């Protein structure tokens, strides 16, 4: 989910 | 026999103080203070006075092994910050430790989040209310062994599957800006639960909610997903989501409805790439609830928490019919909403790359998968 941290 | 499905409903609202308090780590979107930022200033605006608020409790191991596993909800009481080390295989396996980390009270905060949405449903289920609002729940990306997307335990489904002891079809409605992967997953092959998610499609989170996942087996045709591009407003919004819906009452006709409300769909959301307002997402709540069914209305994403406590709160006095002014009221949370310190929100200058043929076309294939139902 977070673009700011890994690929969710 | 003189009903008509008009008049104003019967709301009951679940809210732990406690839940504000759980932190989900430095730098991390989620922040479950949002749902107390929402409470404290739908009591500023004095919408408690139209509504009959319960503090929800503590879901066990059992009321969540309902659909999880056993092994899946023992490592979610087990696993804590000062023993993380121990369990390095089994964060992972359970995929817990990036993107779903472990904080103080992980468990706890899904039990006090899955306890409003199957208490929402026990009291739907014994008629004792029109509607059930429980803002903490509507985390629906949880899967049945693992962790996904900032979400645990999936209250949606344990409510879902309270709600099937006493409702032959159930109808689930998700507008949060991500697919609803975890509850269309959990009803995929069933048609007595049908999923309806509108989500962004497309390199984005989770992933899923293509156009053709239809559903399987006795299921087939019973998961509906809208997929939309970036920067998608109130008036394209609205310009579908009415007669879907309304196509979906019509030829599925449930007898209970549950409407995930995730605010990350929101103009300006830290995550979210989409260009709605409070108003066009408000009127989400108000075509579902024209329909005069039990509803059970959740909540989900939302990570700019200032505009997910204006979301909120408008749609609870949406759900009361109760108008409140513009001006916020003084509430614990007052600089949080500047520089305006307005209730509603304004959308972005943001293209809407959803052409307005895009939006008719994807609604023409839908309507051709649910003239499939009996
Ligand atoms: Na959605
Ligand atoms: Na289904
Ligand atoms: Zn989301």
């Amino acid at each position: 989910x977070n673009p700011e941290q890994x690929w969710g | 026999a003189y009903s008509q499905g008009g008049g104003k409903k019967k709301v009951c609202y679940y809210y732990d103080g406690d839940i504000g308090n759980y932190y989900y780590g430095q730098g991390h979107p989620m922040k479950p203070h949002r749902i107390r930022m929402t409470h404290n200033l739908l009591l500023n605006y004095g919408l408690y006075r139209k509504m009959e608020i319960y503090r929800p409790h503590k879901a066990t191991a059992e009321e969540m092994t309902k659909y999880h596993s056993d092994e899946y909800i023992k490592f979610l009481r087990s696993i804590r910050p000062d023993n993380m080390s121990e369990y390095s295989k089994q964060m992972q396996r359970f995929n817990v430790g990036e993107d779903c980390p472990v904080f103080d009270g992980l468990f706890e905060f899904c039990q006090l989040s899955t306890g409003g949405s199957v208490a929402g449903a026990v009291k739907l289920n014994r008629q004792q209310t029109d509607m059930a609002v429980n803002w903490a729940g509507g985390l629906h990306h949880a899967k049945k062994s693992e962790a996904s997307g900032f979400c645990y335990v999936n209250d949606i489904v344990l409510a879902i599957l309270e709600l099937l002891k006493y409702h032959q079809r159930v109808l689930y409605i998700d507008i949060d800006i991500h697919h609803g992967d975890g509850v269309e997953e959990a009803f995929y092959t069933t048609d007595r639960v049908m999923t309806v998610s509108f989500h962004k499609y497309g390199e984005y989170f989770p992933g899923t909610g293509d156009l053709r996942d239809i559903g399987a087996g006795k299921g087939k045709y019973y998961a509906v997903n809208f997929p939309m591009r970036d920067g998608i407003d109130d008036e394209s919004y609205g310009q579908i989501f009415k007669p879907i819906i309304s196509k979906v009452m019509e030829m599925y006709q449930p007898s209970a409805v549950v409407l995930q409300c995730g605010a990350d769909s929101l103009s300006g959301d830290r995550l979210g790439c989409f260009n709605l307002t409070v108003k066009g997402h408000a009127k989400c709540v108000e075509v579902v609830k024209t329909f005069n069914l039990p509803l059970l209305m959740l909540g989900g994403g939302g990570y700019t928490i200032r505009n997910v406590a204006r979301c909120w709160t408008y749609e609870t006095a949406v759900a009361l019919d109760c108008e409140i002014p513009n001006e916020l009221p003084y509430n614990d949370y007052f600089e949080y909403f500047g520089p305006d310190f307005k209730l509603h929100i304004s959308p972005s200058n943001m293209t809407n790359q959803n052409t307005p043929e895009y939006m008719e076309k994807i609604k023409q294939r839908l309507f051709e998968n649910l003239r499939m139902l009996p």
